[PDB]
Parts: structure tokens; C-alpha cells; sequence
């Protein structure tokens, strides 16, 4: 099992340069649509020979044509040629309402137009050099259609994967009470895997995937039961605030003694 | 660009995460 | 539920919403004021623009008015504040457009490195924005004080509107018309 950490931009480098220091950073995922201005040789220098894996924030590939996505395929295409990413990965996400650019990433509605979402999916991963990922959205409503069905067509109908996050199908439990069980059939497919901390919402309405705290114990109970029903070749341990890195490199140690 | 008179300033906010705001 | 989607673009309805969901919205919405109000302390000097109940009203305006809520959403906010008051000082104009061009710089995903950003009100300033070129260097928010621009935005910018041009590069002024 490759434990690894995610990198989106500068304010964490320090944080970062204090873990490869004191802990063993198997692999990092990059953000690599933060990254594509950015003079490849200055990436692998930082790397300093780890492996890395792509994670894709804003393709924001479900609103837009196939021929909107050329040039950043393109761009990234050069970068995973360079690279030779482990892995690379996208999310299912809603980034606009009528039009209106929204704040935050926002959960997909998995039941409407199903197969024309399952054509943005080909379209897109078709473009890139690889097997595309799909990370699990950290659900806050329920809605018709189960995550688990939508991502049970993808995987059948297109040539894509699952990059599970465990903790995101955590904060799916609590919030809208999708048992965790329901996964554990597409887990068994897949070896790249997330997991963070999380905080709540004001008056604990739902809980917020911040990656910003420890993992708690709950989620890593979870962690080890994605390890007795599948192979991890690889689990990224993700933080995108509170870069204090006692705390990151607790998250690290929890996770590879979770699995001894 | 060409008159080269620049200042460079701080802006407080951060990249695109997957991190969730609260 | 497209509820929940039409109150976090257009939160001044009265339709009511469950604890639950209002918590939500508020929070998606408090996002984009945390964004704002952390990067531009000059705003502090008005303490009535930055009351989340402000922040919804502008959210609002932006809604009906299709206004962008992208990395041009403190171009936006500025023309709000336009909108509303008489006056407003040129170091909220100032910071807001910086905010724009590091927003710009985390949201453009094209091999273009720079972005360049002008309005009617500062016709002898140039900002600008660009992406980081090397995985520990930070992105670079300038200003530039010239008259390069000067007869192109009193020629053809309307008073009150913003005009932005996506470039390569930071080594050559703009040549074209922009867009506002
Ligand atoms: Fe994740
Ligand atoms: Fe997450
Ligand atoms: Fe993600």
C-alpha cells in the first residue's frame, strides 16, 4: 500500500516539505489543472523522485462539449506524458445553475438525463491518455437515483473506473443515510483510494467534506473494512486546510497502522 | 509589458480545492 | 432539489426552505462572501457592505441582472456597490479588481498565462494577473502605472464597466478590444 498526500498550490508546500522530512510521502496527487503553466522540470524537482497521480478539479466536464475540452486535454495529455502519472482522476460534479456560476462544487442529479451524463463521461475520459477515475461525491441530500447505480453504469457502459473516497462515502452515510454496504461491490474493483477529516455544518445539519481535520475513528473502522474486501495499491490522505503538519502526519500513521 | 513600473501585491484567498468550505 | 439550486442563485425568494436546506444554502452562499471579505479588508471601511444580508442582496442583483459569479464575481460585486451607492473609494475598486485577477489565475485552465484587467475609473492603471510558471512560485497580482491604455479606455470603454483581456503572456500590452 502506497500512502500518499494531495497537492493543490503553495500555501501547503511548507507543510508539505515538513512531511517529507519526518515521514515517508509514497506518492502525491496532484491537482493537475493547478498546475498547467507550470514548468514541468520545477514539478519533478519538488518531487524529488516520488511517483505522482492527477486529480482534475475544473474540467467541469459535464457542461460543456466534447470540443470545449480539446485544448485542456491536450494540455494535460503532455503533462501525464511527462509525468507518468499512477493514476489519473475526475470528479462528478454540478459547478452551474441556469447559468450562474456557483461557489462550490455541488452534487450531480445521478437520475436525470442519466445517458447523456454517461456520454459526457466517454466523451471526456476518451480524451485523455488513460483509464479515467471517478472520485464519489460526499453526499448531503438524497435524490432518486442511488450514487452506487450511477456508478455501477459508468463502470459497465464506459471505460472508466471508481477512485473511492472513503470518507466521502462516510459523510454520504451520515447525511443521507446511504449505507456504506452498498460500495462494497465496486470497492472490489478498484485499488486507488482517498480519505480526510471532515467537520460539521452549523448545528450539525449534515457534515462538510472540508479535508481540514484528522480521520476519525469511525472512518478509519471503515478504512479497514475496505482493506479486508479489496487490494489498496494506493490511498491518498487528503488535507486542504489547517496545514499543521503533526496533525497530517497523525492522519498518515492512523492510516498504514489501521491496515497492519 | 513595457513600462516595466510595477508593483506586485498580496490578494488573501486560495486555489481551487476539493475541500469544502465552512 | 432544483429548490435548494434556485435559492443559492437567487436567495431573496421568501419560499421556505427546511432548517436543514437554509443551512446549506447560507453555507454555499457564505463561501463566496469569505472569499470577498478576506481579501479585501478595505471594505471594512463601510461595515454595512459586508453583512451577509448585503452579500445575499448582491447574489440576488447578480441573478436577475445575469451578472457573473465566476472569477469575475468581484467585478461584479463592484458594480453592485456602484449600483447602490454614490461613491465608493478606488481602494475597494482597487482590491476587488486584485481579488478578480487571482481568481482569475486558479480558474482559467487554458496554456494562456495572463490576464489583464481595466475599468473607466483608474484609465491611467493596468492590472493584471499571472499564473504560477513554477510549482513553489505563488501567481503574481500586479499593477502598473501608464498611460498605454489610457486613450483606448476613454475611447472606447462606457463609464462603469470593467474590460479584461486574456493574453500568453505579460510581455506585450494588449492590442485588441477586450471584453466589458
Ligand atoms: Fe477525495
Ligand atoms: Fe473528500
Ligand atoms: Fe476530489
Amino acid at each position: 500500500m502506497n500512502v500518499g498526500v494531495n497537492w493543490s498550490g503553495q500555501r501547503e508546500l511548507p507543510c508539505i516539505n515538513q512531511l517529507f522530512l519526518t515521514r515517508d510521502i509514497d506518492f502525491v496527487e496532484l491537482l493537475i489543472d493547478n498546475f498547467l503553466t507550470t514548468d514541468v522540470d520545477s514539478i519533478k524537482a519538488f518531487l524529488a523522485g516520488r511517483p505522482c497521480a492527477f486529480h482534475i478539479m475544473n474540467s467541469q466536464f459535464l457542461h460543456k462539449d466534447e470540443r470545449e475540452l480539446l485544448a485542456m486535454a491536450k494540455i494535460i495529455n503532455k503533462l501525464i506524458h511527462s509525468l507518468q502519472p499512477i493514476y489519473i482522476s475526475d470528479h462528478i460534479g454540478k459547478f452551474y445553475h441556469r447559468g450562474q456560476a456557483l461557489p462550490q462544487m455541488l452534487e450531480v442529479d445521478y437520475g436525470l438525463q442519466t445517458h447523456s451524463t454517461i456520454k459526457k463521461v466517454k466523451a471526456w475520459s476518451s480524451l485523455l491518455d488513460g483509464k479515467l477515475l471517478l472520485e464519489n461525491y460526499p453526499s448531503i441530500f438524497p435524490q432518486d437515483m442511488s450514487q452506487i447505480d450511477f456508478f455501477k453504469r459508468i463502470l459497465e457502459e464506459t471505460y472508466c473506473g471508481l477512485l473511492f473516497d472513503i470518507s466521502n462515502a462516510f459523510i454520504a452515510e451520515v447525511n443521507i443515510k446511504q449505507s456504506r454496504t452498498s460500495w462494497f461491490d465496486l470497492i472490489k474493483h478498484c485499488q486507488h483510494f482517498h480519505i480526510a477529516g471532515f467537520e460539521n455544518a452549523p448545528d450539525n445539519q449534515f457534515l462538510v467534506d472540508t479535508h481540514s481535520q484528522c480521520i476519525e475513528e469511525p472512518v478509519l473502522s471503515f478504512l479497514q473494512e475496505v482493506n479486508n474486501a479489496t487490494s489498496i495499491a494506493t490511498i491518498s490522505v487528503e488535507r486542504d486546510e489547517n496545514f499543521d503538519v503533526s496533525d497530517w502526519a497523525l492522519d498518515i500513521d492512523n492510516v498504514r497502522n489501521r491496515v497492519s | 509589458m513595457k513600462n516595466d513600473k510595477k508593483v506586485v501585491v498580496k490578494v488573501k484567498d486560495k486555489e481551487m480545492t476539493c475541500g469544502a468550505f465552512n | 432539489m432544483e429548490e435548494i439550486l434556485d435559492r443559492i442563485i437567487n436567495p431573496l425568494s421568501a419560499k421556505p426552505l427546511t432548517k436543514k436546506e437554509h443551512i446549506y444554502t447560507s453555507l454555499v452562499l457564505q463561501s463566496s462572501q469569505s472569499l470577498i471579505l478576506s481579501a479585501c479588508p478595505s471594505l471594512q471601511s463601510q461595515r454595512q457592505f459586508c453583512s451577509f444580508e448585503y452579500h445575499q442582496q448582491f447574489i440576488d442583483w447578480c441573478f436577475f441582472n445575469k451578472k457573473r459569479t465566476d472569477w469575475c464575481l468581484a467585478l461584479s460585486f463592484y458594480q453592485y456597490l456602484s449600483y447602490k451607492n454614490e461613491q465608493v473609494s478606488v481602494e475597494i475598486l482597487k482590491e476587488l479588481i486584485h481579488l478578480a485577477c487571482s481568481q482569475w489565475t486558479y480558474a482559467d485552465k487554458s496554456t494562456n498565462q495572463t490576464v489583464v484587467i481595466c475599468h473607466t475609473r483608474l484609465p491611467s492603471m493596468v492590472f493584471g494577473g499571472n499564473k504560477s510558471l513554477f510549482a513553489q512560485e505563488f501567481r503574481e497580482v500586479f499593477l502598473l502605472e501608464t498611460e498605454q491604455l489610457k486613450p483606448f479606455i476613454q475611447s472606447h470603454v462606457p463609464d462603469g464597466y470593467f474590460v479584461y483581456w486574456i493574453l500568453r503572456d505579460d510581455s506585450e500590452y494588449p492590442s485588441t478590444m477586450g471584453e466589458k
